[PDB]
């Protein structure tokens, strides 16, 4: 007789998981993010049918029917379809990549009799996947062919298994014109120059996968920022430019080491051009600049403060006129982009008073 | 029921830290010395019966 | 007659828990429901986390 069926308690699905690199140096762990969209409470079902039947207020065991991890566009799933008896895994693109026999899912045991509490193991890697960005030399001197983050892959028994690209399920990402990068990448430079054109080849490892922060000079920089969206954070506080300053004064957070020089990109849209409502640019920048920024400790060699004192320059101050404006900063890569930008990945400046 | 009770190491103060930010969560050094001198109260007595 | 006392150090107080299982006296009781997993029951009493 089918009677009472009482779940107490599910499997629980959390964020900031150990990081297991690519390399083979898996004990080191880059700071890890599931993206939006992932809470708790997984579909599972139970190994004994009659005794759930009545009451499941006991030891039992959970086989795992349900894994969903979300990422910024898509969500990829591994599940044990108990109607074939076969473990399906889907990537972020929501296709069927993967069908195992059996249930290689490990089975989620309980810790209690009625409890509610059901513990396995999850494991993750990255597997490095093809996905060309193209940087134009018209913004940088330099074009950068870059092959993405990877694809994120769960690993079950020690094998692991892809699930599309890891680059919207992890943070932080690097977004050029709404591409995201992050680590094992690879980045291509192409040289243009009076002798012609050449091409160098620069990999990104899992380990220097590396968030990276842009704070301004009045905001803390060794306190990490939590109000920060993934890509931009809006800084509402007034700043208004003297005509004696053409240099901005910025703080670069390293929580990883950052061995590869970069630049910052500011890109000047007039207030009435860029909506400070929703954060994007409503047209092109009224203005451009770059401040190339070499990567050197500023204290002692290696052991420096996390925190460098950029002053963002820009190649003429006076071509804007006076007025208000809206100033996005946004770290560009040279020779070999790294990785960078969570919390946030752009600084951006929405009550700029430039005063001349 | 039968059995006296003795000491029990169950805490110590954590820490005596101050704020001054201007962009410093100022963490204070921790001295022995002053930490003990400024909670050397041998007994410090509850209040309520059961809490 | 009736009371049990379990009795930890000062390190061991946090989470310092009892399990009881209790088991059939009869041989026909352990015998049948051996495959069910329903001859013995175990349970837990521990310190709850307090704010």
């Amino acid at each position: 007789s089918t009677l009472s069926l009482v779940a107490k308690g599910a499997g629980v699905v959390e964020f900031l998981l150990t990081a297991y690199p690519y390399t083979g140096n898996i004990t080191f762990a880059p700071p890890w993010f599931i993206a939006e969209n992932v809470v708790k409470q997984p579909f599972m079902t139970y190994s004994d049918l009659q005794f759930a039947k009545t009451n499941p207020s006991a030891i039992l065991s959970l086989s795992t029917v349900n894994i969903t991890v979300v990422g910024l566009g898509g969500k990829a799933s591994v599940y044990y379809n108990s109607t074939s008896g076969q473990t399906v895994i889907t990537n972020i693109y929501g296709q069927t990549v993967a069908t195992l026999s059996g249930n290689v899912l490990p089975t989620l045991t309980e810790l209690a009799a009625g409890n509610g509490t059901f513990t396995g193991s999850l494991q993750f890697t990255i597997v490095p996947n093809n996905t060309v960005v193209q940087i134009p030399s018209s913004l940088t001197k330099t074009s950068f062919a870059v092959y993405t983050n990877g694809s994120l892959a769960i690993v079950l028994n020690g094998k692991a298994y892809s699930l599309g690209p890891a680059g919207l399920f992890l943070l932080p990402f690097v977004t050029y014109t709404g591409s995201a990068i992050g680590a094992n990448a690879t980045a291509i430079i192409t040289v243009s120059d009076g002798v012609g054109t050449s091409t160098t080849q620069v990999p990104i490892t899992a380990e220097n996968f590396t968030p990276i922060r842009l704070a301004p000079f009045q905001v803390p920089a060794q306190v990490p920022l939590p109000n920060a969206p993934k890509l931009k954070y809006e800084y509402n506080g007034s700043i208004v430019i003297t005509p004696q300053q053409q240099v901005l004064k910025i703080y670069v957070t390293s929580i990883l080491p950052y061995p590869q020089e970069f630049q910052i990109q500011a890109f000047v849209y007039e207030a009435s051009q860029f909506n400070v409502h929703t954060g994007s640019p409503t047209a092109a920048p009224v203005y451009f600049s770059y401040s190339a920024v070499r990567a050197y400790p500023a204290l002692g060699i290696g052991t420096s403060v996390p925190n460098l004192l950029v002053y963002v320059q820009l190649q003429g101050i006076s071509n804007l006129p006076a007025g208000k404006y809206v100033i996005v900063l946004s770290a560009v890569p040279f020779a070999g982009g790294p990785v960078l930008s969570e919390y946030p990945a752009q600084l951006i400046f929405t009550n700029v008073t430039l005063t001349q | 029921f039968g059995v006296s009770a003795v000491q029990q190491y169950l805490g110590f103060i954590k820490s005596i830290s101050v704020t001054l930010s201007n962009g410093t969560t100022v963490v204070i050094p921790l001295t022995t010395s002053n930490m003990q001198t400024l909670f050397p109260q041998l007994v410090g007595q509850e209040l309520q019966a059961c809490n | 007659q009736n009371t049990l006392i379990y009795v930890v150090p000062n390190g061991s107080f946090v989470g310092s828990n009892i399990k009881l299982t209790y088991t059939t006296t009869d041989y026909a009781v352990l015998h049948y429901f051996y495959s069910t997993g329903q001859y013995k029951v175990f349970k837990t009493v521990s310190v709850p986390n307090v704010t």
